[PDB]
């Protein structure tokens, strides 16, 4: 599953036994209930530019 | 950086300036509040290991605006496979004595997981390279942080398109062969940052090349994806006496 289009994950992908796929996020992010998107849990998450994020 | 533009202040918040005795040494990339990724060759001629400073939130070297944060470098970790004065395994992991405080101007770049970087990030054509290096080959270095957008090449395509050291599996080629745009020796250790779905990731390190923006040649970058596990394990370790540490690779 992870091998095709990153398993649909916005960040990290993990394959499990069977058809099972888990998406994961970098520290400073949490996985949304869609099971694919990552949302910041902190004010300054890695790889986001605050001056552009704010405007 | 040759043929780029000034990076608008705060638009490269992961950029690090490395100083030795207050003098510009190299670039680096902040990956969290304690750790910086840079190039191993940057440390080949260091004797004053206790006078290494990493500056975060820097933009303009002629003025202090209050956004800059300075930290003494406590450790410089280099792979056992790197040989001073050569090209391969050109990576250094730096531990800051104390954490930096994240602000609008100081933010780490995401250190990706290996598989995601190999399977997804490796195929994003363009990435940003940045630094206060040479504005021209044998020219003055920049006073304001510069940034350049460069396209990545498969090594087979790079070798074919180029007019010399080997381009190994621990490296990748990026840039242009027309002598117009490239990172230079003063940008060494700086980030090669890749955008993917609203987030920026560390995919490369300014490493080496044949003179800045030389026709028939591309810039060579350290393939960070090969070092993810090596970096992750070292970031979990306790520091050791002495600044320089050679750590076994793999
Ligand atoms: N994109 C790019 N395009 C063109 C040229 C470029 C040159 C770069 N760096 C320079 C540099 O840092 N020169 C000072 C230096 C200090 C300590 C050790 C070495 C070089 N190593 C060598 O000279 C022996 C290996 C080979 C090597 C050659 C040049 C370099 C690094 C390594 C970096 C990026 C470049
Ligand atoms: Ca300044």
């Amino acid at each position: 599953i992870c091998v095709n289009e990153n398993g649909g994950c916005e960040q990290y992908c993990s394959d499990h036994t069977g058809t099972k796929r888990s998406c994961r996020c970098h520290e400073g992010y949490s996985l949304l209930a869609d099971g694919v998107s990552c949302t910041p849990t902190v004010e300054y998450p890695c790889g986001k530019i605050p001056i552009l994020e704010k405007r | 950086i040759v043929g780029g533009k000034v990076c608008p202040k705060g638009e490269c918040p992961w950029q690090v300036l490395l100083l030795v005795n207050g003098a510009q040494l190299c670039g680096g990339t902040l990956i969290n509040t304690i750790w910086v990724v840079s190039a191993a060759h940057c440390f080949d001629k260091i004797k004053n290991w206790r006078n290494l400073i990493a500056v975060l939130g820097e933009h303009d070297l002629s003025e202090h605006d209050g956004d800059e944060q300075s930290r003494r470098v406590a450790q410089v970790i280099i792979p056992s496979t790197y040989v001073p004065g050569t090209t391969n395994h050109d990576i250094a992991l730096l531990r800051l004595h104390q954490p930096v405080v994240l602000t609008d101007h100081v933010v780490p770049l995401c250190l990706p997981e290996r598989t995601f970087s190999e399977r997804t990030l490796a195929f994003v054509r363009f990435s940003l390279v940045s630094g206060w290096g040479q504005l021209l080959d044998r020219g003055a270095t920049a006073l304001e942080l510069m940034v350049l957008n460069v396209p990545r090449l498969m090594t087979q395509d790079c070798l074919q398109q180029s007019r010399s050291p080997n381009i190994t599996e621990y490296m990748f080629c990026a840039g242009y062969s027309d002598g117009s745009k490239d990172s230079c020796k003063g940008d060494s250790g700086g980030p090669h940052a890749t955008h993917y779905r609203g987030t920026w990731y560390l995919t490369g390190i300014v490493s080496w090349g044949q003179g800045c923006a030389t026709v028939g040649h591309f810039g060579v970058y350290t393939r960070v994806s090969q070092y993810i596990e090596w970096l992750q394990k070292l970031m979990r370790s306790e520091p050791r006496p002495g600044v320089l540490l050679r750590a076994p690779f793999p």
